[PDB]
RNA sequence: CAUGGUUGUCGUCAGCUCGUGUCGUGAGAUGUUGGGUUAAGUCCCGCAACGAGCGCAACCCUUAAGCUUAGUUGCCAUCAUUAAGUUGGGCACUCUAAGUUGACUGCCGGUGACAAACCGGAGGAAGGUGGGGAUGACGUCAAAUCAUCAUGCCCCUUAUGAUU
């Protein structure tokens, strides 16, 4: 079923993985838990100076923390967590059926 | 840290064929531009011609040839200004090993043949017979440091 | 009997196992002399089980992963060294004092910006 | 020396974000809608003791949290100006749903307020060293620990610019534990722009 | 035996005159030993345990006899004005009366209450500093 | 001995480009008897006050900077060459001190003095311990004789009368 | 070369200050010096100084060996119908990929006297700020940008702005 869990922070994607693994085991599920996909980082290397200087620069990076949740016991009580939208702050969930 | 004290010198790994540390140190100095295999193959084909032109095995011949290369006095320059500034100083045993390997290779590269198949082995048998070009600059150091002997 | 150890050096993981028999290595299901390039560093690669003298004792048959040929080698002699301490566990001091069982101590150094490559500063003219 | 700003060390290390949304596809254009309403909130409020804002976006119900050291002035008279803000903020974007506001105690220990209220003590052009000392002496009186602030250019009305900083208290700019907050204001005095930095701690 | 305040180590350099910063640290020795008898000791790093204890003994090295003293004194008793000339100079600025053991190589001018006795012998100290320590006990009752 | 000349908001002429090399150039050509170097001449106009001239000549060891804040760009170089010629002589007499006449080439018992003094044996033990000394010599308070208290190989004390 | 921002630079350079007290008619001094140690004004002794701040170490990130949790698209010793579907099972074991336990002169011996260090061991995978990154004190150079911006003053307005 492969509920995709990816986000910028690591404290938020871990506590939102604890939500979906808790709100599924209360229903009739057989959850294969969160395994961590490798992070797809990306480095941006701007230069520090206003006008001129190379040879002195600041590197920037942004990291997405990818996990996935899959269940293989679909009941209408299990999808109450799927229809039930929780923690919408900085996590998107690509729900596949 | 060359002013806190001395640098801790590190260990090397001896050769598998000759079972010698001195062979592997010769491999690393003829290793031009990090190519380990393409230089080690040439040394492994530059002591067969040694063992062809002399019946003895080359691990005896190597340490016999370098003794006509390794000098016993050299010149370290002391900043005395208006003096000769060239003090004849004997050689430490670590530099005694290294500087013989240096002259053996640096004049092996300036011979008539192109392949170091036989550029190297010709100068070894010259150094085994106390002649050639890498021997004759040891005598040039032994006509320079032994001429200015007023600074023992 | 399968004494399965791992071993790493220079961004190249190497997991081994120990089936009894004699000394014969099957790195990536093929011969060593046709896989490792020039046969010099293989007798340096046999150094860890040399001090326990188990030459005609163990076939290994490594599955290696990543790195280069001196990164795949020097990682299976560290590979079987973690497996030799579950074959001869009292012989740990024989491998600790001589080489193999230390570590993956060091890999390539980071390229700093404002520089050519990896601590080699570029040339400038006017001193 | 070239002291970098103390927030930039700590964003995510010992702090959090002033915008906490995510968008994989079309990351560019709906990032511009943030600093649309970072300019726009800073336009009509016009120092309504606003320290900083937060943006969170979720399912076309995009949240905005403002801190507002003088609370209620953005609210109005029982939900008047807060509803008069969503009459324009929901037009500059599509939804702008669930606009709200929280409150903060210690109105001038947040460094955005501390830089701003003494930068506005410079258009009346009165005693910049006391304008410094008003901020330092009040700081640990109200409960702070370390205070540090300066004024850079056209200092006092003269020609040559001179920095002038006053400090006491533990201000560990190099320690990554520290909750250092700085701010920079743009106080004009009709002979150039004066720049003023602050540094608070706890 | 007298119930008074002693000094064993060197004069700290202001413990009668700059003691608005010394009692700042007598407040510390009333606090730092309280700090580790209760909690707030397991969470600390094991080397910060050392310097919090390396501070602890060095307080009671110098200020060990000023452990329970929280105010200025009203008299001072010195064994030698030569080696302890830092204390006597602080005494005459505060108008505190002074009594001390002097001998040769000692100036009796700065001492108001002079005791001529030997100074480089133990019984010359101990059989003379005990009665002056005993002198206050029957002044109590 | 090139002259990378460049003027901040001043158009350089060619009458300057001969007046430089006669004074900045030639008077330092006979100094630095093995020369290969590049000079640098800045001319920075300031409409409020004046111009300024900066001449920097780097060498093997010590460079050569000088500045004049005059407006006459012909009389100011008469002072730049004055400051340049002074700095080279500082450099050369620093390294012309090569002429220095340098011609190449029992048991000690340390005494510790002490002055003998009268005391009790208990006092001598106290004072000896306050130094950790194994020997302390004194004159006995009641006997009047010279006495040496010592620590034996036993670890116990011994008393010698001399 | 009127400025705010912002960056090089000496330079990763180890320094720069303050409270209170003392000394000096005072400018000031001490603290910051002396003894020997360190990468370090880093510690330890000795001294009219006692403490405090900013730097330095550390906290941060990554790399080096492990554990626990969860094992897919990832990884197949043991099963084979290997075109290899790495497929069937899941093998989840190792590996890998991510959430955390641990290295500090903790621990010994020197003769070395206690004064911290240093020197040599063992203990872990790792050893003496482990390797590297980030972080750049007070300040110097009217250092570099009014062409990223922003604005004091000056100048331009059938143009010094526009459009091809």
């Amino acid at each position: 079923i492969r509920i995709r869990l990816k986000a910028y922070d690591h404290r938020v994607i871990d506590q939102s993985a604890e939500k979906i693994v808790e709100t599924a085991k209360r229903s009739g599920a057989d959850v294969s838990g969160p395994i961590p996909l490798p992070t797809e980082k990306s480095v941006y290397t701007i230069i520090r100076a206003v006008h001129k200087y190379k040879d002195s620069r600041e590197q920037f990076e942004q990291r997405t923390h990818k996990r996935l949740i899959d269940i293989v016991n679909p009941t209408p009580k299990t999808v109450d967590a799927l229809m039930g939208l929780n923690l919408p702050s900085g996590v998107d969930i690509e729900i596949k059926l | 840290m060359p002013r806190k004290g001395s640098v801790p010198k590190r260990d090397v790994l001896p050769d598998p064929i000759h079972n010698s540390k001195l062979v592997t140190k010769l491999i690393n100095k003829i290793m031009l531009d990090g190519k380990r295999g393409t230089a080690q193959r040439i040394l492994y084909s530059a002591f067969d011609l040694v063992e062809q032109r002399s019946g003895r095995d080359a691990l005896e011949v190597f340490e016999e040839a370098i003794n006509n290369i390794m000098p016993v006095l050299e010149v370290k320059a002391r900043r005395v200004g208006g003096s000769n500034y060239q003090v004849p100083v004997e050689v430490r045993p670590e530099r005694r090993t290294t500087l013989g390997l240096r002259w053996l290779v640096n004049y092996a590269r300036l011979r008539g043949e192109k392949t170091m198949e036989d550029r190297l082995a010709n100068e070894i048998l010259d150094a085994a017979n106390n002649t050639g070009g890498a021997v004759k600059k040891r005598e040039d150091t032994h006509k320079m440091a032994e001429a200015n002997k007023a600074f023992a | 009997v399968e004494y399965r150890g791992t071993g790493r050096r220079k961004n190249s993981v190497a997991r081994v196992r120990l089936v009894p028999g004699e000394g014969n290595i099957t790195v990536n299901n093929r011969d060593v002399r046709e896989y490792l390039p020039f046969e010099s560093l293989i007798l340096d690669l046999n150094q860890p089980f040399d001090v326990t003298e188990t030459k005609g004792n163990y076939d290994v048959l490594v599955n290696v992963h990543g790195g280069g040929f001196t990164g795949q080698a020097q990682a299976i002699r560290h590979g079987i060294a973690r497996a030799l301490l579950e074959a001869d566990p009292e012989y740990r001091g024989s491998l600790k004092r001589a080489g193999l069982l230390t570590r993956d101590p060091r890999m390539k150094e980071r390229k700093k910006p404002g520089l050519k490559a990896a601590r080699r500063s570029p040339q400038f003219s006017k001193r | 020396g070239q002291k970098i700003n103390p927030i930039g060390l700590r964003v995510g290390i010992i702090r959090d974000w002033e915008a906490k949304w995510y968008a994989e596809k079309d990351f560019a254009s709906l990032l511009h809608e943030d600093l649309k309403i970072r300019k726009f909130i800073d336009n009509e409020l016009k120092e309504a003791s606003v320290s900083h804002v937060e943006i969170e976006r979720a399912a076309n119900r995009i949240n905005i949290a403002i801190h507002t050291g003088k609370p209620g002035m953005v609210i109005g008279k029982g939900g008047s100006e807060i509803e008069k803000l969503r009459n324009k903020l929901n037009a500059l974007t599509d939804k702008k749903v669930h606009i709200n506001v929280i409150e903060i105690k210690k109105v001038d220990l947040d460094a955005r307020l501390v830089a701003e209220n003494i930068a506005r003590q410079l258009e009346n052009r009165a005693s910049f060293r006391r304008v410094q000392k008003q901020a330092i002496t009040r700081a640990m009186k109200l409960g702070a620990k370390g205070i540090k602030t300066q004024v850079s250019g056209r200092l006092g009305g003269a020609d040559i610019a001179r920095a002038e900083q006053y400090s006491e208290g533990t201000v560990p700019l190099h320690t990554l534990r520290a909750d250092i907050d700085y701010a920079h204001a743009e106080a004009d005095t009709t002979y150039g722009k004066l720049g003023v930095k602050v540094w608070i701690y706890r | 035996r007298a119930g008074q305040f002693y000094i064993n180590q060197r004069w700290l350099g202001g413990l009668l005159t700059n003691y608005k910063t010394i009692s700042k640290r007598i407040k510390r020795i009333s606090e730092i030993e309280k700090m580790e008898e209760d909690g707030l000791f397991e969470v600390l790093p094991k080397k910060e345990v050392v310097e919090l204890k390396k501070e602890y003994d060095r307080l009671i090295k110098f200020l060990g006899g000023i452990r329970d003293m929280k105010s200025m004194p009203q008299a001072l008793f010195v064994v030698d004005p030569r080696k302890e000339r830092n204390a006597i100079a602080e005494a005459r600025k505060l108008n505190i009366p002074i009594v001390g053991i002097v001998d040769t190589n000692c100036d009796p001018d700065e001492i108001d209450y002079v005791i001529p006795a030997n100074d480089d012998a133990i019984r010359a100290v101990k059989l003379l500093t005990a009665k002056m320590a005993d002198a206050i006990l029957e002044g109590q009752q | 001995i090139r002259f990378e000349i460049h003027g901040d908001n001043l158009t350089i002429t060619d009458a300057i480009r001969n007046y430089i090399e006669e004074k900045i150039g030639k008077l330092e050509r006979y100094f630095n008897d093995v020369p290969n170097a590049v000079a640098h001449v800045k001319v920075k106009t300031y409409s409020n006050s004046a111009t300024k001239i900066e001449v920097t000549i780097p060498l093997k060891n010590v460079t050569l900077r000088a500045e004049e804040r005059n407006d006459d760009l012909y009389a100011g170089i008469d002072l730049i060459n004055n400051k340049l010629e002074r700095q080279v002589r500082k450099y050369k007499t620093r390294i012309n001190r090569k002429s220095r006449d340098r011609g190449d080439q029992i048991e000690i018992i340390r005494s510790k003095e002490f002055s003998l003094k009268p005391m009790d044996s208990e006092e001598a033990v106290l004072q000896m311990n306050l130094l950790g000394h194994d020997f302390f010599v004194f004159t006995d308070r009641e006997t009047d004789g010279t006495s040496i208290v010592y620590r034996r190989k036993d670890g116990k004390y011994g008393l010698i009368q001399t």
